[PDB]
């Protein structure tokens, strides 16, 4: 399911996912390293768990036509992961399936 | 921290019913939502559905005819009941605890506003394979 | 002696320029005089009466006409009443219908295929197919409002002709009727400003030492009661959606405003009135009422008929807003009165005359003051 | 003698559509276009009424 | 060179009847709408004539 991004480690990363929003927006990240159970990087956009670094941060929820972003500045091999969205949105039915995530390369 | 231990049959004819479960331990089956997650190989995750205490349940309008999930408040179990099973729910599955929030996006008293929910523990999960 | 004539406008007002093209600047009036004289005719009686008055007629007959004036010369959309083929926008997880029509264009011989939104309170259903037609086609002919004119209010003088002259009363209790002790003589009325509104008068002059409430015949449960506060509350209006306008063809020069996409959240317009405010003024108002029936005072919602008598009718920035008052007339938080905004309007109960009211892009912002009520009456 | 009963295709409301109604005419307002049950009123082919 | 001979489907005064004419033009006063031989009065996208 997932495409690629190819990063060097200690440069960034620019993670896309899902349709344009048509109103306000709430992305949920989540992150699948491989072999892994997946867990929660970012919720509501940019309110990260405890336990996330801050190197993690997104697009805001404000604004229409945009498209879901995650930016991992300064990405560490341990960031290799599949990064996936789950979209909420004003003017859409509830998505019971995970949008098409993005496969972060850790070019080490 | 809680663990959700996971299990299940593994391996499963087409058209039998799957139940799986989950033990959950450290917190206790009535204090948060659950809801199960699949992601078969080769594709991202699909959400299953949720359920919870106090009546407030859903499903994923795909899957609903053919599946039942279930809190146990006596053993602490979250369950997962699938049938009719096919070669196409073959899929890892997982137990999780579901947590959510809620945006206003316009005038709370026309209720401008939805939630939104994410999951926070997963378990291990479980591999299952359909004959 | 009391005479009944004919009144020109005059304009203190001559800041905006004439290409804005505002409904109430005729251009063909003159500048009032900055320092106008009001001269006090001391022993003098002068028996006022407001509900036998001439100047009301004369300045509602002015606000039709020029109405009439601006609008007449404006494309007709009667070329739309076809059938519609709507479906829901996807107000989704209600009142904004995406509707497909086939026009002609241009060229005679050749038809188009064109989307544009409405406003449920616009489209009647015509099968239980989507199948839909605007309102007032199986009544009457519809006129699109110029995209260029203005009807945002001007205080507007009303200056009487050589030969005659107007008196004012300056009693700050004075009712309707009466003589009035107190009485000059000016150059011309101050200015008024046309604004058109329902339940409530918005934007109006203030009674300075109470409230003062005015009626024909008090008894009589059919007449409107007026009521002039001599306080302002402030009403906040506003329509939250982002809106956006498409400008089709239906014809050689002939353009139609539609309503076009919606940008963001679809969101539900709505006022905003302090409930202290409210309370307070309500107070009062039962208060000075009990003065003429020695009896307890409610207030009760509206009763019944269309939208125009129903809600609080109102214009502003030129969007017409259908406001709830239900929460009105009925702890410190602000009275949140959900709106209801259409198009297609039938201005002053002239039914068969219809007008639309093209989209306007962006958001709308408005504040107002209510400065009174118009009452009726349906034991102690 | 001199009464017809004349059917028309009329415009509705909406555009889209056609009706089919009756009226009675007197002989002197009708003529006949065609030698067939095919006429106009008188004048149609000169001005407006 | 200058000058363009047209036919039109006009209305004639039965409105359910279309005509057959000709007419010559200017070809200062006729805009092409296709590649084809496909022309159109040079107001009649802006304004009546
Ligand atoms: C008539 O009167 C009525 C009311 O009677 C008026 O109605 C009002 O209408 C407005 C709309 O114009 C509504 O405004 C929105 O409100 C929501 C909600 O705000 C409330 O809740 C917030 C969250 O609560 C926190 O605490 C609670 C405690 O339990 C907790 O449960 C909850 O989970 C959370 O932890 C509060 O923060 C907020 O307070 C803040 O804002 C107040 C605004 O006035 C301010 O006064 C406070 O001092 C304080 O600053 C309040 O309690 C807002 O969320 C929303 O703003 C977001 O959404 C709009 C949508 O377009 C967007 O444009 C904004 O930019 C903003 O989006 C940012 O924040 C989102 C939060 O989730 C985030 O998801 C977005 O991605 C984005 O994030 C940005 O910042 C982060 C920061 O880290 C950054 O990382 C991102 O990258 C990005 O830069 C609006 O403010 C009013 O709520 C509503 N009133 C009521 C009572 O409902 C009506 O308008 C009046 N009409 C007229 C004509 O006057
Ligand atoms: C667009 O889609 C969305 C998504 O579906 C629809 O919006 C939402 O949909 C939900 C499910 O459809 C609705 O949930 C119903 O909730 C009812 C109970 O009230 C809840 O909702 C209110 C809303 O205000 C909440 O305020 C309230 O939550 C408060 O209390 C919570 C309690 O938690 C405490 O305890 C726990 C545990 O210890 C702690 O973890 C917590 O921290 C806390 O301490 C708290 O969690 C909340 O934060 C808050 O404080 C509740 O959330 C239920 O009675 C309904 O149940 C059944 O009826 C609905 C009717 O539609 C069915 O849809 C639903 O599936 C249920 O149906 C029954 O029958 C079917 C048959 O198949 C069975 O399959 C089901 O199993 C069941 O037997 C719902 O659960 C939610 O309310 C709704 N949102 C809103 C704002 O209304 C949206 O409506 C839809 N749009 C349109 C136009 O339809
Ligand atoms: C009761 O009384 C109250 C109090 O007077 C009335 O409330 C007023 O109502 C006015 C009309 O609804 C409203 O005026 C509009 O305000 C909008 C937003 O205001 C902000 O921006 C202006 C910018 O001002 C500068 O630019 C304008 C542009 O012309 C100049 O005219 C000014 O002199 C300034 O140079 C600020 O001044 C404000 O403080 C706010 O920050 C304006 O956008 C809107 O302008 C547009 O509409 C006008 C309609 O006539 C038009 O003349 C003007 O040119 C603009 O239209 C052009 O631009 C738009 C942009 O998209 C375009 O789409 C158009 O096609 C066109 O190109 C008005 O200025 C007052 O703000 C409001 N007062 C308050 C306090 O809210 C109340 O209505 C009345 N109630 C009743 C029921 O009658
Ligand atoms: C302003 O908003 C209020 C509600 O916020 C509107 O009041 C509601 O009006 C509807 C009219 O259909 C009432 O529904 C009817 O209720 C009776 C109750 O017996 C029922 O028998 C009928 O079959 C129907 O359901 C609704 O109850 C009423 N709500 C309340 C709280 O009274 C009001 O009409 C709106 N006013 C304007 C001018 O828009
Ligand atoms: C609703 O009624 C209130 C109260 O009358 C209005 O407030 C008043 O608005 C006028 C506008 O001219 C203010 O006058 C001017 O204010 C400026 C402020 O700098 C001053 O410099 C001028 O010399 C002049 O005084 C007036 O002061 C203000 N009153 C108060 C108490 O603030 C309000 O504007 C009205 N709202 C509407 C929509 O009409
Ligand atoms: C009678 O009415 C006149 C107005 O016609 C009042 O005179 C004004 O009084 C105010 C008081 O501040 C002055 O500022 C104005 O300049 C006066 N106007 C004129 C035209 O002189 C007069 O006070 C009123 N008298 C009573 C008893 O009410
Ligand atoms: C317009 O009318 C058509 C039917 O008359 C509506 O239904 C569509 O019909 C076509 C026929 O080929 C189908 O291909 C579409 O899939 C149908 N649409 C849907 C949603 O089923 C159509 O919805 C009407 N609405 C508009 C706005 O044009
Ligand atoms: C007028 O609108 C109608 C639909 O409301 C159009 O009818 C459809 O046209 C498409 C064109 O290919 C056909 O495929 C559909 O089958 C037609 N619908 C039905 C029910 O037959 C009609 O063509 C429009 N007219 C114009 C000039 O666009
Ligand atoms: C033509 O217009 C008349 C009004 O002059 C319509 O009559 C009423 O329309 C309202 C609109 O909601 C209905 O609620 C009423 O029930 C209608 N009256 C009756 C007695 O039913 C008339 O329906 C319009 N014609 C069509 C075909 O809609
Ligand atoms: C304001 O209203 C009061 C009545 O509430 C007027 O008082 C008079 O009351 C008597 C009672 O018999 C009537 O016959 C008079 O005709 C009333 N006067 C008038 C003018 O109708 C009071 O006079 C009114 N205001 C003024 C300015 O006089
Ligand atoms: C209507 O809008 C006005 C303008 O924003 C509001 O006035 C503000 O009210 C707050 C409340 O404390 C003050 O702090 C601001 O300074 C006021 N602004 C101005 C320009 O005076 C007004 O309160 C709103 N009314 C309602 C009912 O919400
Ligand atoms: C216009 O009038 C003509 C007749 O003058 C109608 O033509 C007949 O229509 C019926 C309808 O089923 C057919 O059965 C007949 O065979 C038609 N006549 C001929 C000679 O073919 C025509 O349909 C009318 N148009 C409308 C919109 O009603
Ligand atoms: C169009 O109108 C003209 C009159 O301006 C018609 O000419 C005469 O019509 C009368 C009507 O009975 C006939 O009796 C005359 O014989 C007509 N004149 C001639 C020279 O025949 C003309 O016929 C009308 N056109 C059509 C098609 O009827
Ligand atoms: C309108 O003009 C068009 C040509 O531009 C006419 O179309 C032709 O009509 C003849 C009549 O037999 C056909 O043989 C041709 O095959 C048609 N052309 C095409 C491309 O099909 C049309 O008939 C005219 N309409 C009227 C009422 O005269
Ligand atoms: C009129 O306004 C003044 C302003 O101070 C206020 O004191 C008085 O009580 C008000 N009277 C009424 C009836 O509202
Ligand atoms: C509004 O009307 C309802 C009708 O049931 C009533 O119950 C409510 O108390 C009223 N609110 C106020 C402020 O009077």
């Amino acid at each position: 399911a997932p495409t690629f991004v190819s990063v060097a480690p200690g440069q960034t990363a620019r993670i896309t996912c899902g349709e344009e929003s048509l109103g306000s927006r709430s992305v949920i990240w989540y992150q699948q390293r491989p072999g892994q159970a997946p867990s929660l990087i970012i919720y509501n956009n940019n309110d990260r768990p405890s336990g996330i670094p801050d190197r993690f941060s997104g697009s805001p929820g404000s604004t229409f036509g945009t498209t879901a972003t995650l930016t991992i500045t300064s990405v560490e091999a341990g960031d290799e992961a599949d990064y996936y969205c789950h979209i909420w949105d004003s003017r859409r039915p509830t998505n019971w399936v995970f949008g098409e995530g993005t496969t972060l390369i850790v070019l080490s | 921290q809680v663990h959700l231990q996971e299990s299940g049959p593994g391996l499963v004819k087409p058209s039998e019913t799957l139940s799986l479960t989950c033990n959950v331990s450290g917190t206790l089956v009535r204090d948060n939502y659950w809801s199960w997650i699949r992601q078969p190989l080769g594709k991202q995750p699909e959400w299953i559905g949720y359920v919870h205490d106090s009546g407030d349940t859903n499903y994923n309008p795909s899957l609903k005819s053919r599946v039942h999930l279930s809190l146990d408040k006596s053993k602490n179990l979250v369950s997962l009941r699938l049938t009719g099973v096919t070669a196409a729910d073959s899929a890892i599955y997982y137990c999780a605890t579901t947590k959510h929030g809620r945006r206003i996006y316009g005038v709370v008293a026309f209720k401008e506003w939805f939630t939104y929910f994410y999951m926070d523990v997963w378990g291990k999960g479980t591999s299952v394979t359909v004959s | 002696k009391d005479a009944e004539t004919t009144l020109f406008c005059a304009s203190d007002a001559k800041a905006y320029d004439t290409e804005k093209r505002n409904v109430w600047a005729t251009h063909c009036c003159v500048p009032t005089d900055p320092n106008p004289q009001e001269i006090v005719l001391e022993n003098v009686t002068e028996n006022f009466n407001m509900w036998k008055n001439n100047m009301v007629e004369q300045m509602h007959t002015d606000i039709i006409s020029l109405w009439d004036q601006s609008l007449k010369p404006c494309v007709k959309l009667t070329p739309l009443c076809v059938t519609l083929n709507c479906t829901d926008v996807n107000a989704t997880n209600e009142e904004i219908k995406n509707c497909s029509f086939n026009i002609t264009t241009e060229l005679r011989d050749k038809k188009k295929k064109v989307y544009a939104l409405f406003y449920k309170l616009d489209v009647v259903p015509i099968d239980d197919n989507n199948s839909y037609r605007l309102i007032n086609c199986n009544t009457s002919a519809i006129t699109q409002a110029c995209p260029k004119v203005s009807f945002e209010p001007i205080p507007i003088h009303y200056c009487a002709p050589a030969g005659f002259a107007i008196l004012k009363c300056n009693d700050k209790k004075f009712n309707g009727t009466g003589p009035c002790k107190n009485v000059s003589t000016v150059q011309c009325t101050h200015g008024i400003k046309p604004v058109v509104s329902t339940q409530l008068l918005l934007n109006g002059s203030l009674a300075e030492e109470e409230i003062i409430i005015r009626s024909e015949n008090i008894t009589n449960n059919a007449k409107t009661i007026i009521v002039q506060l001599n306080e302002s509350v402030e009403i906040n209006c506003t329509r939250p959606n982002n809106n956006t306008r498409k400008s089709i063809r239906i014809g050689p020069g002939q353009w139609f405003y539609a309503t076009g996409d919606i940008i963001g959240d679809i969101r539900q317009a709505h006022c905003n009135i302090s409930r202290t405010k409210w309370n307070k003024t309500l107070q009062q108002v039962a208060k000075k009422l009990r003065e003429h029936f020695n009896k307890t005072i409610i207030f009760n919602p509206s009763s019944g008929g269309d939208l125009e008598i129903t809600t609080h009718s109102f214009n502003c920035g030129g969007e017409f807003f259908y406001c709830n008052t239900s929460e009105l007339f009925n702890t410190n938080n602000t009275i949140t009165l959900p709106c209801r905004i259409k198009q297609i309007i039938n201005m002053w109960q002239r039914v068969g005359q219809a007008m639309y009211a093209p989209p306007i892009e962006g958001k709308i912002r408005c504040t107002s003051n209510i400065t009174g009520l118009l009452l009726t009456r349906d034991n102690n």
